[PDB]
């Protein structure tokens, strides 16, 4: 009936699903066969005699990660014909992701995500996971996102987006890959999540004290906030709050739906001796400035709307106690034209940790999405970087050779700034 | 790689 | 899959590309005989990419030896490794392009061009869709820039969409042989910027520089010479072959660091390089590996970074090595050396890492390019040009089979603009 | 299963419980082949772990504490300087509270008899002696190796010397503390360790 | 009887012939040192790890059948192969590349049995092939 | 050639 | 050093 699908498209994409399953599939107690040994139905269908299968499709033209991860232990897992891939890269090109290598693959996930929706009847959502910094991430996953927004006008597209860093780049077609793209995100995606890179490699710095973890050490990070926003779902809860009430609470205005994300605790062996992790202080990590997933520093910032979501032995007589020392704090500012701006949830299933990874196991946790004014800065560093390209004509010589005509960058450079503009009469 | 399952605890 | 086609072109590029087979088979675990041994899907899930099944179980490389003097691939049939090539891939020479561009591009450049481009169709759409051509010539020589250059031409105007690229060495400012080198250099340099996708430079002394003073070395040797230029050749290519976290293509490299089409000239170093005095008690880490690809002396190219400044860097790693500071450590070199780089382009360095490090070492890197130091090469060779048309010498044996005096001046005229082009961007 | 497959030590675990499963069914509905839970392994015999004065203890006394393997040589400079910082984090954790929080069982690499007894000499918590067919059954069993001499199944080595691992009841790895790992921290990894979680029972 | 050894380190453990209750056999024919054998002998230990060992029940498992010209060459690759064989000195290595019509180019072959000895099912590596076997067609009573 | 007979119907 | 706890202090 209710379920929810997934869509990842990039390999930055396919790595954040693969820690995402990794961890759901601990969570349900379901094998990497698929046999357990009614919770499942809202990620797997029962297809026979004990095997719960994924939905989802994994796109990416670049080959190289579709048939590592067929080559990997998780290949009775998933399904081998939505592991769909190229036969070669879209080079980190928005045109060439989105025109000529993007159509012949575009309609095999279309006809796909066709048989994957009518397994149930009344769905609900989507998890779009893409990486905005580069080629067949952005190119191919906004080709598909338009298909989708004029095939099923009455779903809730919720995409979570790996922002580029201001510092941190490993490309530098980077500031084309994301100006471009907002423009055909913005009016086709319902909810969206910014998740810079540096932020959450700040955030294993200074509270999980590695040093030096890896990309997959951190998609576990990501895969805990992914568990517990659709925990709700999966498990019931003492209060619980679901994908289709995000547009009734987390959005005061359709333009604006461009929110945050936070964790709390995330933390290891080390931490877990020496705190009591009790709702107040956890809350009050959850709102530090600098556990946020983007950079977005709140303190020039100006919230409007939150919801946050405990799961744990957590009652409702310390969490409205928890909210309301938020509320009385002067550092934390809310918006004038809501009177409150906190929902809270609460689930009764803790958290599960991957075991041999760097998450230690807390009974309390928290997961925290707000829409805030201080996505400008986001924003606007990527304003800054995008302009000093395009001063001098910089590298859209092979654009134009595919189909990114002259004209498409300059207005999505005003929907930018329309974005930049669109930020500050909600604010005043 | 392979990883366990948590223990589900009976009836807790 | 996808799948990049060899042509090895000249007596330089028949031993370079020689150690690069040399260099890629035993790092794959193929022996001579075309047997594999070492146990591992890694080194198998993508052969494609270089090789060829026989229906016998041994793989021969999608290669084209080509040559007009034919003792180069005598030597290559006689070296080790020398039973992988197909004789069928060889096109041979007899009357010999003699370090002469001019019979090497039109006299002898006839009778060869129509088999060499035979060659290459049937290794070309007998696969599924291939990717690319890496194409090892030298600049200095006569058929290695006149013969293979003439392939190049052809080979576009067949595939005009397909990526290509030239490891092309490149004429000596110090110590020079085969003394028409500007001749030879700048006719093929109006072919190398109007038909080539990139073009990636060496020079034989600036080699000489890696093995005298960050390597240590008495009495190297050709053998050594082009295996620290298959290293980086090798490291082009390996994230390819080989999965990755940060995966990367040769493409992937092409749109994000050439900025503008006629500028692909680029700057390969690769690291680490070691020495009985430089094994033992050095670090094996990537903050010590980020002064080895900004460092002059290890530098396979002639053209000091200091005295210019580098428009676009990437750099290709390999190895059990954390993906952040690549960045960091490629985000404070920014930092300090602010002023080595262009400053209109915002986060010029770009990182790639592949999961897989090259064979016997723990962490390697590959370094890429482009910069605006490589004028100093472009305007000595130059010079040495313009020295030999204010009295007429030495071209009369050009014009005697059909270079005339016309496009001599042009090749002046969009070399010039090509390194005007360069500085009116600093 | 757990870590791999083609380890001594699982070959033989499966082998007496399938024989074990059969014999009883023999005796007497049950499924073939038997689940991983229900495959038991007494992990160590009896005259394989020492302390100091050597005298030999069975398995049963690591009861209620956390089992480190210790994967080592002395001739490995990074063992050397190791060794002192792995003395004096089984020094604090140990004294500090009021139960034998952990303990260090140590794998050797010694390159003859007396090699090992020079390394053992200067090391206070349990070992194993070099001489029984046990120390290269773990040495597979754990994926270590200080170069490739045993050809391995297809598994590429994820830890070298010196590596210290977590174990668990029935023989199954933890997490390994990446002192050397597809990571390499030096010298920090060691209060990674998670003696709650870690348990022989 | 004492045909079928399950590999071990310091001595070789003669397998139980009743071990194969409930799981798929397919018998791997190959030679050391021919070279189209050289790239199928990985991934299939890559089959033989990833699928078998995902779940608690074994699903697969794999007799080694050699046509090595040496003993010592047989024992070099038996040490390599995660699966079981048949000793070099057994009746049954002659008897069942005699019976499964397997020459001495061809090679190699995985031939999944049955139960009753006979074949149920062949498929070769001359040329995503290898996955074409389920686990599930030949459960042993 | 020789197939291997399928097992017969459990007797429900 | 881990210093010995004090006797706890025997009262009515
Ligand atoms: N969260 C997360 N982000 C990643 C990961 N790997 C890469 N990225 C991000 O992805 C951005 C660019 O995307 P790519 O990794 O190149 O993949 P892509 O979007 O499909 O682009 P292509 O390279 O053309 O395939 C980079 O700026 C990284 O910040 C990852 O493992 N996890
Ligand atoms: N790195 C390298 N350079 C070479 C090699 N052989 C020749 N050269 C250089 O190439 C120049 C001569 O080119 P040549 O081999 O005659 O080209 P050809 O005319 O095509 O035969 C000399 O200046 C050498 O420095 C080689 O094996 N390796
Ligand atoms: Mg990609």
């Amino acid at each position: 009936m209710r379920e929810v699908i997934s869509i990842h498209v990039g390999q930055a994409g396919i790595q954040i699903g693969n820690a995402c399953w990794e961890l759901f599939c601990l969570e349900h107690g379901i094998q990497p066969d698929g046999q357990m040994p009614d919770a499942f139905n809202t990620f797997f269908s029962e297809t026979g005699a004990g095997k719960h299968v994924p939905r989802c499709v994994f796109l990416d033209l670049e080959p190289t990660v579709v048939d590592e991860v067929r080559t990997g232990t998780y290949r009775h897992l998933f399904h081998p014909e939505q592991l769909i891939s190229g036969k070669e890269d879209a080079a980190n090109n928005f045109a060439r992701g989105h025109y000529t290598i993007g159509k012949e693959i575009v309609d095999l996930s279309l006809d796909r995500i066709r048989k994957l929706a009518d397994n149930c009847t009344g769905l609900q959502g989507f998890l779009m996971f893409n990486a905005v910094g580069g080629g067949t991430g952005s190119g191919l996953g906004c080709l598909l996102l338009e298909r989708l927004s004029v095939d099923y006008g009455k779903k809730s597209k919720l995409n979570f987006c790996s922002w580029p860093s201001p510092q941190v780049s490993t490309a530098v077609v980077e500031p084309y890959n994301s100006v471009l793209s907002t423009h055909s995100l913005l009016e086709h995606t319902d909810v969206a999540v910014m998740l810079d890179n540096e932020a959450i490699y700040d955030i294993c710095r200074r509270n999980l004290d590695i040093e030096r973890p890896t990309y997959t050490n951190l998609n576990r990070l990501i895969a805990q906030v992914i568990s517990s926003l659709t925990a709700s779902l999966r498990f019931d809860g003492a209060l619980n709050v679901d994908v289709t009430e995000f547009q009734t609470n987390l959005v005061p205005y359709p333009r604006i739906h461009f929110m945050l994300s936070s964790y709390a605790p995330i933390i290891s062996a080390e931490k877990a001796y020496h705190e009591q992790l009790s709702v107040a202080e956890i809350t009050n990590s959850a709102f530090e400035p600098a556990s946020m997933m983007a950079k977005c520093d709140p303190r020039h910032g100006k919230y409007m709307a939150c919801c946050l979501m405990y799961r744990g032995d957590v009652v409702p007589k310390d969490v409205n106690a928890a909210v309301a020392t938020i509320k009385t704090k002067r550092t934390i500012q809310f918006v004038d034209w809501c009177p409150t701006g906190f929902k809270c949830g609460i689930n009764y299933q803790p958290p599960t940790v991957v075991p041999g990874g760097d998450l230690a196991k807390v009974m309390r946790a928290v997961c925290m999405i707000s829409n805030s004014t201080a996505i400008a800065e986001v924003f606007s560093r990527m304003d800054h970087k995008f302009d000093l390209m395009y001063a001098k004509r910089a590298f859209v010589h092979w654009y134009v050779g595919e189909g990114m005509e002259e004209g498409e960058f300059s207005e999505a450079r005003e929907d930018l700034a329309a974005l930049e503009k669109d930020y500050e009469e909600v604010g005043i | 790689v392979a990883k366990p399952l948590p223990p589900p605890v009976q009836t807790v | 899959m996808r799948e990049i086609v060899h042509v090895q072109g000249g007596q330089c590029g028949n031993q370079i590309g020689a150690k690069f087979w040399e260099v890629i088979s035993d790092e794959h675990g193929i022996d001579p005989t075309g047997t594999y041994c070492g146990d591992s899907d890694l080194q198998l899930e993508r052969i494609n990419v270089f090789y060829n099944e026989a229906t016998g179980g041994r793989f021969v490389p999608r290669a084209i030896l080509m040559d007009l003097e034919p003792g180069t691939m005598d030597s290559v049939r006689a070296g080790p490794f020398g039973q992988l090539f197909r004789p069928d891939n060889f096109v041979f020479g007899q009357t010999g392009a003699g370090n002469n561009w001019a019979k090497g591009h039109y006299t002898e450049g006839a009778e060869l061009i129509d088999s060499v481009l035979d060659v290459v169709r049937k290794e070309a759409e007998g696969c599924d869709c291939l990717q690319g051509f890496q194409i090892t010539h030298s600049l200095g020589g006569g058929t290695g820039s006149g013969m293979g250059t003439l392939l190049i031409s052809k080979v576009r105007e067949e595939y005009p969409d397909r990526i290509m690229e030239t490891f092309s060495v490149f004429p000596s400012p110090k110590v020079s042989d085969t003394v028409v080198e500007p001749y030879n250099a700048t006719l093929s340099v109006h072919q190398l910027v109007e038909n080539a996708d990139e073009v990636q430079v060496i020079d034989n002394e600036a080699l000489y520089d890696i093995c005298f003073r960050t390597l240590k070395l008495t009495t190297p040797t050709y053998g050594d010479l082009n295996h620290l230029v298959s290293a980086a050749m090798s490291g082009v290519t390996c994230c390819l072959r080989f999965p990755g976290q940060l995966n990367s293509d040769l493409r992937k490299l092409a749109v994000n660091l050439i900025p503008f089409p006629r500028l692909h000239f680029f700057l390969i170093g690769f690291a680490p390089l070691t020495s009985r005095g430089s094994q033992q008690y050095r670090a094996l880490s990537v903050p010590e590996l980020t002064q080895q690809m900004f460092d002059a002396k290890n530098m396979m190219c002639a053209s000091d970074p200091r005295h210019g400044r580098y428009l676009t860097a990437s750099a290709m790693f390999r190895g059990r090595m954390s993906t952040k500071e690549v960045d960091e450590q490629m985000l404070n070199v920014q930092n300090k050396n602010s002023s080595y780089f262009v400053e209109w382009i915002p986060n010029n360095m770009k990182s790639s890492v592949c999961d897989i490090p090259p064979k016997g070492l723990k962490m390697s890197v590959t370094f890429v390019g482009n910069s605006t130091a490589i004028q100093e090469m472009f305007k000595r060779v130059s010079d040495q040009f313009t020295a030999m048309f204010r009295r007429k010498a030495f071209l009369h044996w050009y014009t005697g089979e059909g270079m005339d005096e016309m496009e001599f001046t042009e090749a002046e005229s969009n070399m010039n603009d090509l390194v005007s082009e360069y500085q009116q961007y600093q | 299963s757990q870590p791999v497959f083609a380890s001594p030590l699982n070959v033989e675990k499966r082998r007496l419980n399938e024989e074990r499963a059969l014999m009883q069914a023999q005796k007497a509905n049950i499924q073939l082949p038997p689940n991983y839970g229900d495959m038991d392994l007494i992990l160590f015999p009896e005259g394989s772990l020492k302390n100091s004065n050597n005298t030999v203890i069975p398995q049963s006394h690591l009861k209620g504490k956390s089992v480190a393997l210790y994967f080592a040589d002395g001739a490995d400079p990074k063992c050397a300087s190791l060794l002192p910082f792995l003395l004096n984090y089984y020094r604090t954790m140990n004294e500090g509270g009021a139960n034998q929080k952990i303990e260090i069982i140590f794998v050797s690499l010694d390159r003859d008899r007396e090699a090992f007894e020079s390394h053992r000499a200067h090391m206070p918590w349990l070992s194993i002696d070099l001489e029984n067919p046990l120390t290269e059954i773990l040495k597979r069993h754990f994926r270590v190796m200080k170069e490739y001499e045993v050809p391995t199944y297809g598994y590429g080595s994820r830890t070298g010397v010196p590596s210290v691992i977590v174990i668990g009841s029935d023989g199954r790895e933890a997490q390994f503390l990446p002192i050397c790992s597809g990571l390499e921290e030096g010298d920090r990894a060691l209060l990674r360790w998670d003696w709650r979680n870690t348990k022989f029972a | 009887p004492d045909v079928v050894k399950r590999t071990q380190q310091g001595n070789y453990v003669p397998v139980r012939p009743d071990h194969f209750a409930g799981v798929s056999v397919a018998l791997f024919f190959a030679k050391a040192g021919h070279s189209k054998c050289a790239q199928i002998v990985p991934v299939v230990r890559q089959f033989y790890k990833t699928t078998n060992f995902s779940g608690e029940k074994a699903v697969i498992e794999i007799i080694y059948v050699s046509l090595d010209k040496d003993e010592q060459d047989f024992e070099r690759v038996r040490a390599l192969m995660p699966w079981c064989s048949v000793e070099y000195k057994s009746c049954l290595r002659k008897k069942l590349i005699e019976r499964y019509r397997v020459p001495n180019t061809a090679i190699p072959l995985l031939i999944v049995i049955g139960p009753n000895g006979e074949e149920a099912g062949r498929m070769n590596f001359q040329q995503f092939v290898l996955q074409r076997w389920d686990y599930r067609f030949n459960k042993w009573p």
